[PDB]
């Protein structure tokens, strides 16, 4: 059905934006501008607004026990995952702009750790609860055909 | 017991006020000779041969700001002990230009520019901003009618032999620096110019932050 066509030609065209996008962040890495925004983390944010785009994907079609399975929990991880990348870069740039007296980091690499390790923090809560759902109780396909006769 | 409890009741006090001594900043006032260091330090004193510090009592933060120029002698030989200071509170007057000296027929100027450009060249001054405070701007401003500076200087090729423009020794200052040089902060004072202190923390705080944007790498 065109509609089933439709939901996928929107979904390519989403796909090639982000990757424009990707491009221009990558080409003009080490303009003010854009060093402005964090170049690391915004990395992140356009991969997860990727995965995304794909998890819709996973609706079309006969249903099964497998994309039954994997049908929530891909889009709740990549929206949880873009929140926490907005929420820790808001919260570095308030408290670089709220300093009284200078920075104290003790190594370089590992000060871009905690930019890090906060998201995988925020996202370990949800992981843990898909992970306890799907072994206690899997979804599973169910043909219906009590609610209309024909 | 003796040896245990001491330290360990040394080592909590000396802890203790590390801790408290989180809060401080230095910055020294290393101006030339008949600059009214003790004329400016007053007015913000009243409000808002040896090292005296005077302890500033900002807001959160107390300032410490050490008089260096009464010291007669060497300056690269104790001019290690300052690295940590963050700032550079140099000071020159305006009324040099004609204030010819002969006691050596160079005027003061020459003097003051050279004080400058050594201070500034200083490798070791690299991390720390620098204030270039003017004072005596009224002597400038009203005695230029009869002390123009076409013979006195070379760079003031201006209008006629009136109309004072602070702006050309402004640049002769500046131009003394080498290139990509940080923000230099110079606001031109008075004997009763109030607006000083808070000048002095805008720059501060611009001075940190730059340098902890340049830290996080936000740029």
């Amino acid at each position: 059905e065109p509609f089933g066509i439709a939901l996928t030609l929107f979904a390519v065209l989403g796909i090639f934006l982000t990757a424009f996008v990707l491009g221009v962040f990558i080409k003009f890495r080490n303009t003010p501008i854009v060093k402005a925004t964090n170049r690391e983390l915004s990395y992140l944010l356009l991969f997860s607004l990727l995965c995304c785009f794909s998890s819709s994907l996973f609706f079309i079609g006969e249903p099964q026990d497998w994309t039954c399975r994997l049908r929530q929990p891909a889009f709740g991880i990549s929206f949880v995952l873009c929140i926490s990348c907005i929420l820790v870069k808001t919260n570095r740039v308030l408290l670089v702009f709220e300093a009284k007296i200078p920075t104290s980091f003790h190594r370089k690499w590992w000060g871009l750790n905690l930019q890090f390790l906060l998201v995988f923090l925020c996202t370990f809560m949800q992981i843990v609860i898909c992970v306890i759902w799907l072994y206690t109780a899997p979804p599973s396909s169910y043909r219906n055909q009590e609610l209309e006769d024909e | 017991k003796a040896a245990v409890e001491r330290s360990k009741m040394i080592d909590r006090n000396l802890r203790r006020d590390k801790r408290d001594a989180r809060r401080e900043l230095k910055l020294l006032l290393l101006g030339t000779g008949e600059s009214g260091k003790s004329t400016f330090i007053k007015q913000m004193r009243i409000i808002h041969t040896g090292i005296i510090e005077y302890p500033f009592d900002l807001q959160s933060v107390i300032f410490r700001m050490v008089d260096v120029g009464g010291q007669r002698s060497e300056r690269r030989k104790w001019i290690h002990c300052f690295e940590n200071v963050t700032s550079i509170m140099f000071l020159v007057a305006l009324s040099e230009y004609d204030q010819v000296l002969v006691e050596d027929n160079e005027n003061r100027m020459e003097e003051s520019k050279a004080l400058f450009r050594t201070i500034i060249t200083y490798p070791w001054f690299q991390n720390s901003s620098v204030i270039l405070f003017l004072n005596k701007k009224d002597l400038l401003e009203e005695k230029i009618m009869y002390s123009h500076l076409v013979d006195y200087f070379p760079e003031y090729d201006g209008p006629q032999r009136a109309q004072a423009a602070r702006e050309f020794i402004l640049k002769m200052f500046v131009d003394l620096n080498p290139d990509s040089d940080k923000i230099i902060y110079s606001h031109f004072t008075c004997a009763t110019d109030t607006e000083n202190i808070r000048f002095v923390f805008a720059a501060v705080k611009d001075t940190i932050l730059q340098l902890n944007l340049k830290e996080y790498n936000l740029v």
